[PDB]
């Protein structure tokens, strides 16, 4: 479903954008990972879990 | 030749008219065009997704 743009006064004279992030935007492989990776920007450890 | 004379000079008259009629027609596909480039116009912005 990308951000197809129209450009040009005629056929395929377009340009296509995508983008993504929320909650779950650290790091990523096809998806974030479990444990790690997207409650590294959701959860952020320190609770009591660094000591 | 008489007979000729009279009916060439209505002849003009005959295609006169023609081209009378055919103005009014051609008229009405001017205003025809100026629609459908309005109508283009609409259909590219319109495809003009994402925004």
């Amino acid at each position: 479903k990308n951000l197809v743009f129209q450009i040009g006064a005629n056929a395929t004279q377009q340009i296509s954008v995508n983008i993504e992030d929320m909650g779950a935007d650290a790091l990523g492989i096809k998806e974030a990972d479990g444990s790690i990776a997207a409650l590294h920007s959701v959860n952020d450890l320190d609770v009591t879990k660094f000591a | 030749m008489r007979g000729q004379i009279r009916g060439l000079e209505m002849a003009s008259k005959n295609s006169q008219d023609g081209i009378s009629l055919i103005q009014t027609a051609e008229g009405a596909l001017t205003e025809t065009h100026a629609i459908l480039q309005r109508v283009r116009e609409l259909v590219v912005q319109a495809g003009n997704t994402g925004t």
